């Protein structure tokens, strides 16, 4: 553990030890732009849940 | 103590209508200052410099 | 310098060495809520420029 934890993201600061990333389809911004031609059994998701990008 | 002299203030004109400032932002090249959140919404980028 | 830099904020991550805090009046959310009864020569400002609070 010691120095081996650090879970980092762009400038948003150091998070330490387990956290949570989310894989979701119903995410509104995504639909419109990425998986238009796809379906629920094979889609793309933005795992970055940051409102500004 | 009752007239407009009360709730208003007489002062110099200034055509400019008011020195307003602007904010620079170089999102892709400089670390986001203290409390600023990092984003992609042009109207909320981090600010690195202010100027009149 | 070494371990003495760290400029920290709530969860937003570690920022290192000089940065910038801003003291501004014209900030919209502030006016309405804090310095209503005040004037430009003596006001309050929220120095936390984080959109979510």
């Amino acid at each position: 553990t010691g120095g081996r934890n650090s879970i980092r993201y762009s400038e948003l600061a150091p998070l330490f030890d387990t956290t949570r990333v989310y894989l979701v389809d119903n995410k509104s911004t995504d639909v419109a732009s990425l998986n238009y031609q796809n379906d629920h059994s094979n889609f793309l998701t933005t795992v970055i849940q940051n409102n500004d990008y | 103590q009752t007239g407009i002299r009360s709730w208003t203030l007489l002062c110099t004109p200034d055509v400019t209508c008011g020195s307003e400032q602007v904010y620079w932002s170089l999102p892709d090249m400089m670390q986001d200052p203290v409390t600023f959140r990092s984003t992609s919404q042009i109207s909320n980028f981090p600010v690195v410099g202010a100027e009149l």
